[PDB]
């Protein structure tokens, strides 16, 4: 009713207790109600604090869409709230976003949803310049040309921030850039360009700490 | 007094009765002919439970007897709240060396735990003295000579405000320079207390 | 030439030699005390010492009455005590005159740490080294403690103390307020608040005390008192029916 | 009466389309004995105008005190300036010194180099702010152009449409005062460059 | 050492000894900069000798806490870090 | 050199610079003089230390009492404690001319606490090195308060200076579980006099005079009187005869 | 204390000179190279910079070297925040003239004016002049251009080719067998850029250290004009000039 | 000149007329009447609408400064000792009734500023030489309980009861709303009583009817 | 009788520089990190807040405080030194052209005339001078923004990406490897949590790394609905929550 929780943590025990409909109905009518602050990402109503369980609505979608493989639709959802997060606070684009593929990834899903939709990323990218969202963006984009089995795509996407690395250091970015790196020339029986990738990550490695499940890989 | 502040004084006084005192006043502001606030309430609070009339200049009731509440805290706060000499004795200094320039009288009327409500007086010409009762003002000249004589030594409460709202009553009506509603305060142990009078009742009596 | 026992000048190791002795030693007036803030109000307690049988309990305080809102605590040595008492209540006052307001945390405390700044300015006059802290209770925002170091350094404190035992009452502290997630004490009956933090009290120190050999005080809503002797007996007897 | 008005002469001032009308007379002298037929009261620095109305103390005297900190301006800024925003320096100088302050009314005329909007300025003897769209003058002949313009002046004129508005009310301006007269020169603002106009009145 | 290196000796002498789960170094970890292994190797001593003052078994994360200010920190003059106060 | 002897305007390590320490040996180097609080008043003691014949009695008075109400009184330096007594009646004279009331003690404290701390801050400036004891009546009670040359006041029941301060003290408990609030402190002014004399044994070289100026809360009620005639011999009396010898 | 630590830098020292003037050209040394040179067209003026940068923004440009009437530069080596007083102090002095004689000043009215003012920090008030050397460029219509260049302490002598800060024996003695009585802009410019690439020990010479401000005679008229030039137009100075680096 | 203000129960709302008469023509059709000291507070004043600017605009940016310097809010009677100890400075020598209006942390407030050192407070406030006109009307209809909608109305009416009844008002009026929970609302010429029409014969003078005899280009720069 | 001691601060030392001056870049180092960059979209301040004891509310603290509205500034090193400059700049530009005209003047000649100040602290007998340096920020009127460097000289530093304060020299290498022609107010805070952030230690919050913006105006922030004839406020400081969320997006 009033609190915005009371028809959200009901409604995500719905998934199991009934069905997907049920539980989809009420995401639906909780777009353009209860507003709270700052700007408007509905905007028939403004999202602050409700933003946060907006975004649990959208993971919430993630168990119908891709579940059921419904993502071409998901796959326009996306574009649709990128005009939205141009509003309020641009910290909740690249969060909101960065917790969108760990869901999307999980299913068996299809190259074309994407692709599709991190090209928007792209076309988005002129007006409004990201270097670390793209980049991060393009590591798991040249991750479905290694599913794709297209070397020549994924080399190309590399070679651009290999030659903007000479001049930088990006060393979170730069072992993963390499560690994606061996898994292209691997395939292609390649046991020395492949080797010199991962002497170049283990390099950075040594400087600062990189996380655990990037040094275990 | 100067030009642009309102005169003070008109309709004023303060009764001491058994424990306590009861000051009074009541709404009008004027200059030479026009109200231009009516709800008008003239007092001057140095300390909580002591009060003080507001008599004399407009704009020094308002900030030289706030500039005696800045030297009132050099020593209050520090210790406690002197008696009611130590407080009127200030207005007597900063109306000395102005008194060629700035002339107001201040009418003091405390309340204490010892001294009880002795009432100091300060007329036009800036000298502290000590009297049980005093009136002063334009337009109370007619109220002078009625509390000097049926008034009774340490009054009760009701009929001190009786002895007082009967005596404002006359200046309110007999007088053009002196009107509106009674405004009192209540000066005790018990706290302090507000009270406002209508039209309808001081009229009649 | 060099040494700053005398003229004020940048020493080689980037700090001042008087900065150095006046953060030293603070302490060489032998004594403890506590600050804490509850939900509408505040509670402040310090550690009191008489050496004479003819000293006056009512006379020896480090807890002066500056506004009717305002308490404040200082640790240092006496005579540079009232230094910045006097200031303050002449500088409290001062608020009135500009505003007719009551002096808010932000002014009194920004006020003297600004003034002592300008000590670092003048190498003629001396700067006082005497610990700073005014409490009281805002309207507004509630309780406040803003601890002003000699340096100038003065900023938010949730609660303070002095002495060397500051950080062994300070570990205690961290824990309940960790997991409370809340700065002041959201207890009320502020009597009882007085004992809460006499108990952290003892465990830095161990020993009772009489009604006379302990400075308590509490700041409440829109008024600030100092507890008589039979005020501040009649909770060290208290406590110990609880606890 | 006014100590300043013993010389006479007023500074009249217009707004147009895209343009800015500003004139004064050519006569200076002492009650109704005139002196300078060279005098200008209209000075000029940056892009905007000055006008100066009263007593050559305070007006050829103090006009180094307005190019004193006009200089300052132009030799540490290196840009130009608002006219709203140097006239707020003219009324501050007189607020100064109440008891002392000084008699001459400014009038500032000019158009903005940023956005390219005209606007008038400037103040009178005591610098009470009046500012409006149409027309800002000042002096003790002042008091006809107020209802002179309201009769003439129309909203988005050209202009050479506003040269004529402004040069005729002025013309007969003069002749109806004892304290203005004697030639009236009028320039024409545009946004780079000022062209100059002498004009032929009744001598006498 | 970084917080990568000082996780490795922590596991190290506490695997022999009996550890409850609901206590844990991260809050001795991530505020603790440029240490060496000898405040390391008494985080095993002093917190298992408050474990004997109160005949303790294990050593929870309380003690781990209450041992930080001896720990680390062996100045008792005056303070620490007089620069920022 | 170490910068504490000569600059004041400096921190020293234990709080208090050399250049205070040292006017601490000044003040215990002068003539005891000791106070007395009790229930009736306010009693003080002052010696004349007569270092020839040449000296006259009953001239030279240690005790500076600011109009009847405030007595007081110093020791060690001559001119530094005779400094304080012009700005001591300068302010009462200030203070009666805003409020038009006598001063209390409390308030009296404070101006003398503020003249210490400022010559302290100042190093162009020369502290005080003598020691001050004031009291008097005021509208509430007996009062006692010593200031110290280091500036630190607080309150007293006891005061004393020159040779064996706190040994002189020592007397004054005693007075205190006989009488709790000192009671009546007319035997307090001949137990002075028997305080003083506990100083006269190693402190005796040649012929003493003793002074004595008090006040009380009951026979003065704020006015001020003299020990003299019977009154003067009868307390010096007192302290010989415990000890004849 | 106020005495043992107060040597009195600004009187005669033992050497028979004064300190502050003597350490204060070991400043000049590490202060930037501004070599002034007076043509025939105009007057040249160089300046280097302190630290440039890879992000480094210039815009204003003026450092050491700023402009104080379109008739009259002026340039200074040394602490830049000590030079900023007296870079519009001047100007203050030169707008009361222009309230006094309301016209254009001579150079050298300005130039012996405020050498006063530091040498009046030396001569009473305990205070201490500044380092920072001047250098003032101007026009005249008797002697037509006007360079000059001051010191710290107060001397002050024409020169129409000048160079200041390090090795200023050095660049001094290349522009004077270089120098000719007949010089136009292009013809100064060229051999101060030669001179400035020895002066410093970077790699030959760029538009980024390089601080120019010239003034001319006319541009649309034939009288009265003076730019600064900005970074942009200096990179194609070098074009110009024919010397790349 | 004729300027009132109304206090209702969430917050305060003051009026003034664009008209500005200096002596007996007037001098400006269109100009403001209400000065700002905070954002959240608003100034009015009579007479010499530059002789308000002349102190408010010095204590204002004060109070504004002030704001930063607690850190909270901006604070009605900040505004009070400041501004009474300004005229008794000055002795108070520039005759003006100043209007003083806004929201502290407190609530709202309305208060009023008589010429010299003198200051008051009231529900409504009228001040100028067209007070008595728009003070009678506020003397008239008014109530306990007051709304937004119920002030502006009240607020409206007094200024045109001074404007038909005093030659020193005209033009249009401008309201300016201040509420306690939100920010001020200003709405300038909120009425538009006085519509003066276009004129029946259009006057154009042609070009070439004066007398030129030199020209020339004034000099900007090179 | 007060200020008695006329004599100068410390004469030069065989060096070429003033030794109060070297002296002062000590604190400066052992002082926060700030940094400042322009990127013409926008200007972000961040720095760090220092908190050495876990009773002390970083709230109170504000390390950017606003002159004007258009000019943002930090500092570095001792704190109480930037606090009186924001009392006697305020005091200043009062007396500056906010009084003489209708606004201040720009970032470029405001600073210098309060920069001048502290070089006038390090002459005049007496006074002693500061161990701090300020970055200071603003937006011009044609120049748009502004970034400045203020020395406790106090001469104006027209950068355009620099870092002070302690690794400074570490973190303005990275502030000179990621450049192009305009940059926007989004990449320079998350520019600046890669170098500030990941330069120091021990403190994860942001409670005590103060960031704020130019160039971004609310329309809350002007408290009132008129004619709007100056955008407004273009400052605006991230709260305690919105800091950490910029800390997610990398």
């Amino acid at each position: 009713m009033s609190l915005p929780g009371s028809k959200l943590e009901e409604a995500r025990r719905l998934v199991n207790e009934k069905q997907y409909n049920e539980a989809e109905q009420v995401y639906l009518s909780l777009l353009d109600k209860d507003s709270s602050q700052s700007s408007a990402a509905a905007g028939a109503s403004v999202d602050d604090k409700r933003r946060n369980e907006q975004e649990t609505s959208i993971l919430e979608l993630g168990q119908l869409y891709v579940t059921m493989g419904a993502k071409d639709k998901l796959r326009e959802f996306i574009p649709h709230s990128t005009e939205y997060m141009m509003q309020f606070a641009k910290s909740k684009t690249v969060k909101v976003l960065k917790t969108l593929i760990e869901k999307f990834e999980q299913v068996p899903d299809s190259l074309d949803d994407q692709i599709f939709v991190c090209e928007k990323s792209i076309e988005f990218a002129k007006r409004e310049k990201r270097v670390f969202l793209k980049h991060s963006l393009s590591i798991k984009l040249a991750t479905l040309h290694y599913q794709k089995k297209q070397y020549k795509d994924s080399l190309a996407l590399i070679n651009d921030l290999l030659r903007e690395f000479k001049k930088l250091d990006d060393k979170p970015s730069l072992v993963d850039v390499h560690l994606l790196e061996s898994k292209v020339y691997h395939k292609l029986r390649n046991l020395a360009k492949s080797k010199a990738s991962l002497t170049a990550a283990r390099t950075a490695a040594n400087s600062i700490y990189c996380p655990t499940q990037t040094v275990a890989e | 007094l100067k030009k642009g502040e309102v005169s003070l004084g008109t309709s004023i006084m303060a009764v001491t009765f058994k424990d306590g005192v009861i000051l009074g006043a009541d709404s009008r502001t004027t200059t030479g002919a026009y109200i231009a606030n009516r709800v008008t309430d003239k007092l001057t609070r140095v300390h909580d439970k002591i009060w003080c009339c507001r008599s004399g200049s407009a704009a020094d009731t308002q900030a030289i007897a706030d500039i005696v509440q800045y030297h009132l805290e050099l020593y209050t706060s520090q210790y406690g709240t002197p008696s009611t000499e130590t407080a009127a004795s200030v207005f007597k200094e900063l109306c000395y060396e102005n008194k060629d320039n700035l002339t107001a009288g201040i009418i003091v009327a405390g309340y204490d735990d010892k001294n009880k409500g002795e009432v100091y007086t300060i007329p036009l010409g800036g000298s502290v003295h000590k009297l049980p009762y005093a009136i002063a003002g334009s337009g109370s000249t007619f109220i002078y000579g009625y509390c000097d004589k049926n008034f009774r030594e340490n009054m009760s409460k009701e009929e001190t405000v009786d002895f007082i709202k009967h005596s404002l009553s006359q200046a309110i009506k007999w007088d053009g320079s002196s009107g509106g509603v009674i405004r009192m305060v209540v000066l005790t142990a018990a706290g302090v207390e507000r009270l406002i009078f209508y039209p309808d009742e001081y009229e009649q009596l | 030439a060099g040494y700053d026992r005398h003229i004020t000048i940048f020493s080689p190791e980037g700090r001042l030699y008087q900065v150095e002795y006046a953060f030293k030693a603070t302490n060489q007036t032998n004594i403890n005390s506590l600050a804490v803030r509850g939900k509408d109000c505040t509670v402040v307690i310090s550690q009191k010492k008489v050496p004479d049988k003819l000293l006056d309990p009512t006379t020896v305080s480090y807890i002066f009455c500056i506004s009717r809102t305002i308490g404040m605590v200082v640790n240092g040595p006496i005579p540079d005590a009232r230094n910045a008492a006097l200031r303050a209540k002449a500088e409290a006052a001062e608020f009135r005159y500009k505003y007719g307001y009551d002096m808010p945390c932000d002014v009194l405390a920004k006020r003297m740490a600004n003034l002592s700044q300008i000590y670092t300015q003048r190498a003629y006059m001396r700067p006082l080294g005497v610990i700073l802290t005014f409490v009281s209770v805002d309207e507004e925002l509630g309780p406040s403690i803003y601890k002003t170091d000699p340096a100038g350094y003065y900023v938010g404190y949730k609660a303070t103390a002095t002495g060397p035992k500051q950080q062994e009452i300070t570990t205690n502290l961290e824990n309940h307020f960790k997991k409370s997630k809340i700065d002041h004490i959201n207890e009320e009956s502020w009597e009882k608040v007085v004992e809460f933090a006499i108990t952290h009290m003892i465990d830095a120190l161990g020993t009772e005390f009489s009604k006379n050999d302990l400075e308590v005080g509490v700041a409440t809503k829109d008024k600030f008192f100092t507890l008589s002797a039979e005020n501040i007996e009649e909770r060290l007897v208290a406590i110990a029916e609880q606890d | 009466s006014d100590p300043s008005s013993i010389n006479g002469g007023i500074v009249v001032a217009m707004t147009g389309k895209d343009c800015v009308a500003i004139a004064c007379d050519l006569r200076l002298g002492s009650q109704s004995l005139g002196v300078s037929n060279k005098f200008e009261k209209i000075f000029h620095y940056g892009h905007v105008f000055l006008g100066i109305t009263g007593l050559a103390t305070d007006v050829t005297t103090l006009n180094e005190m307005f190019r004193y900190k006009t200089n300052l301006y132009k030799l540490k800024e290196e840009r130009a300036i608002e006219p709203e925003t140097f006239t707020q320096l003219v009324s501050s100088s007189l607020y100064e010194r109440r008891f002392g302050p000084y008699f001459v009314g400014p009038v500032v005329a000019g158009i903005n180099s940023k956005s390219g909007k005209p606007f008038i300025a400037g103040f009178d003897l005591i610098g009470c702010i009046d500012e409006a769209k149409d027309f800002i003058v000042s002096g003790t002949a002042s008091d006809q152009l107020f209802g002179m313009c309201e009769s003439l002046y129309e909203p988005n004129l050209e202009p050479e449409d506003l040269f004529e508005t402004i040069s005729q009310a002025l013309l007969n301006a003069a002749d109806r005062d004892a304290l203005s007269g004697w030639g009236a020169v009028v320039y024409i603002i545009k946004k780079d460059e000022v062209v100059k106009r002498y004009l032929k009145m009744r001598q006498d | 050492r970084d917080r990568r290196e000082r996780r490795l000796i922590f596991g190290t002498i506490a695997s022999k000894m009996s550890l409850a789960p609901e206590a844990d170094l991260d809050s001795l970890i991530i505020r603790n900069d440029s240490l060496s292994g000898a405040v390391i190797a008494a985080i095993m001593q002093e917190a298992g000798l408050r474990a004997v003052r109160k005949n303790r078994y294990v050593i929870l994360q309380s003690d781990l806490e209450e041992a930080y200010a001896t720990q680390v920190k062996t100045d008792n003059t005056v303070d620490k870090f007089d620069f920022y106060k | 050199g170490t910068g504490y002897d000569l600059s004041n305007s400096v921190f020293s390590p234990d709080g208090r610079n050399f250049q205070v320490e040292y006017a601490v040996k000044a003040v215990e180097n002068g003539t005891t003089s000791i106070g007395i609080k009790c229930n009736d008043g306010v009693v003080f003691a002052v010696e004349k230390l007569i270092t020839s014949k040449l000296l006259v009695p009953q001239k030279n008075v240690k005790i500076q009492v600011v109009d009847r109400h405030i007595g007081c009184v110093y020791s060690g330096l001559i001119p530094d404690g005779r400094h304080l007594v012009n700005r001591g009646r300068e302010e009462a004279a200030s203070f009666k001319k805003l409020y038009k009331t006598p001063i209390p003690i409390p308030a009296f404290a404070d101006r003398l606490g503020q003249y210490v701390q400022a010559h302290t801050l100042y190093n162009s400036v020369r502290p005080f090195g003598v020691s001050t004891i004031f009291g008097g009546v005021d509208k509430n009670g007996a009062h006692l308060y010593m200031l110290e040359p280091s500036g630190s006041y607080w309150g007293y029941k006891g005061a004393a200076t020159g040779k064996g301060r706190q040994s002189a003290k020592a007397e004054l408990e005693k007075l205190v579980d006989h009488h709790p609030e000192g009671l009546s402190a007319r035997e307090a002014v001949k137990q002075a006099a028997k305080i003083i004399y506990l100083a006269h044994e190693d402190n005796k070289e040649k012929d003493f005079e003793l002074e004595i100026s008090w006040c009380s809360l009951s026979e003065t009620n704020g006015l001020h009187k003299f020990v003299k005639g019977d009154l003067l011999q009868e307390a010096i009396d007192f302290a010989q005869k415990e000890i004849n010898g | 204390g106020s005495r043992r630590y107060d040597s009195r830098t600004t009187i005669f020292s033992p050497e028979g000179r004064l300190y502050q003037v003597e350490y204060a050209l070991e400043s000049i040394s590490h202060a930037g190279t501004a070599i002034g040179i007076m043509a025939s067209d105009g007057i040249v003026l160089a300046a280097e910079r302190k630290v440039t940068s890879t992000l480094l923004e210039q815009d204003t440009s003026t450092e050491k070297l700023y402009k104080l009437n379109d008739k009259i530069a002026v340039a200074v080596a040394g602490l830049t925040a000590d030079a900023e007083i007296l870079i519009n102090t001047a100007r203050i002095h030169a707008q009361n003239y222009l309230k006094t004689y309301n016209e254009d000043i001579p150079v050298e009215i300005l130039v012996r004016r405020l050498s006063d003012i530091k040498q009046g920090y030396t001569q009473h008030g305990g205070l201490r002049p500044f380092g920072v050397s001047f250098i003032y460029a101007g026009y005249d219509d008797r002697y037509g251009y006007q360079l000059y260049t001051s010191n710290p302490s107060g001397n002050y002598t024409g020169w129409k080719a000048i160079s200041v800060g390090a090795n200023t024996s050095a660049a001094q003695t290349l522009l004077q067998m270089d120098y000719k009585d007949d010089m136009k802009v292009d013809d100064a410019i060229e051999l101060a850029l030669k001179t400035l690439s020895k002066t410093t020990d970077s790699s030959a010479l760029t538009y980024d250290r390089l601080e120019f401000a010239t003034i001319r005679k006319g541009a649309n008229d034939g009288e009265v004009y003076q730019k600064i030039f900005k970074p942009q137009e200096i990179k194609d100075i070098l074009v110009k000039t024919g010397i790349t680096k | 000149t004729t300027i009132v203000g109304v206090k209702f129960n969430n917050g305060v709302v003051i009026a003034a007329d664009t008209r500005s008469t200096q002596g007996p023509i007037v001098a400006d059709k269109n100009c403001a009447k209400l000065h700002r000291i905070s954002p959240k507070i608003w100034c009015a004043g009579a007479g010499t609408a530059a002789d308000t600017e002349a102190v408010t605009q010095l204590i204002g940016s004060n109070i504004e400064l002030h704001s930063l310097y607690t850190s909270r809010e901006p604070r009605v009677v900040s505004a009070l000792q400041m501004l009474k100890q300004h005229l008794f400075k000055y002795q108070g020598h520039i005759g003006a009734y100043l209007i003083v209006a806004g929201v502290d942390p407190t609530g709202s407030h309305l208060f009023s500023i008589h010429a010299h050192g003198s200051t008051d407070v009231g529900y409504y406030l009228s001040l100028g030489s067209g007070s008595l006109a728009a003070m009678a009307v506020l003397e008239s209809h008014w109530k306990q309980d007051l709304t937004k909608e119920e002030a502006i109305k009240l607020a409206s009416d007094a200024i045109q009861a001074g404007i038909w009844n005093d030659l020193g008002s005209g033009s249009n009026v401008d309201v300016c709303v201040m509420e306690i929970g939100k920010d001020a609302e200003y709405l300038r010429n909120y009425l538009t009583p006085n519509v003066r029409e276009e004129k029946q014969k259009s006057y154009k003078f042609p070009r070439g009817t004066t007398a030129v005899l030199k020209e020339s280009i004034v000099n900007i720069c090179d | 009788m007060t200020d008695r001691y006329s004599f100068s601060l410390t004469t030069f030392s065989p060096s070429g520089k003033l030794g109060q001056i070297d002296y002062a870049l000590t604190a400066v180092k052992q002082g926060v990190t700030s940094l400042g960059i322009k990127a013409t979209n926008g200007v972000v301040i961040a720095t760090e807040k220092k908190s050495s004891s876990p009773l002390a509310m970083s709230e109170t603290l504000s390390k950017v405080s606003l002159l004007t509205p258009d000019i943002g500034a930090v500092y570095s090193g001792m704190g109480p030194d930037y606090r009186v400059l924001v009392d006697k700049s305020r005091k200043v530009a009062h007396t500056s052209y906010k009084r003489i005209y209708g606004e201040y003047p720009p970032t470029k000649l405001l600073v210098s005339e309060v920069a001048k100040i502290m070089q006038e602290a390090t002459q005049s007998g007496g006074v002693r001078p500061f161990g701090v340096s300020l970055l200071i920020a603003g937006h011009d009127e044609f120049n748009g923004f502004s970034l400045y460097q203020v020395d406790p000289s106090g001469s104006y530093f027209p950068w355009k990406a620099t870092a002070i304060g302690k690794g400074s020299v570490a973190a303005k290498t990275f502030l000179e490897k990621r450049w192009n022609d305009e940059l926007e107010l989004e990449d320079a805070i998350h520019i600046a949590l890669l170098t500030l952030k990941e330069s120091v230690e021990g403190e994860f919050n942001g409670d005590t790394i103060e960031l704020a913006i130019i160039g971004d105006e609310n329309p809350d922030l002007l408290g009132y609905t008129g004619i709007p004839t100056d955008k407004g406020p273009r400052f605006r400081k991230l709260t305690s929550q919105e800091i950490n969320d910029r800390l997610e997006a990398l």
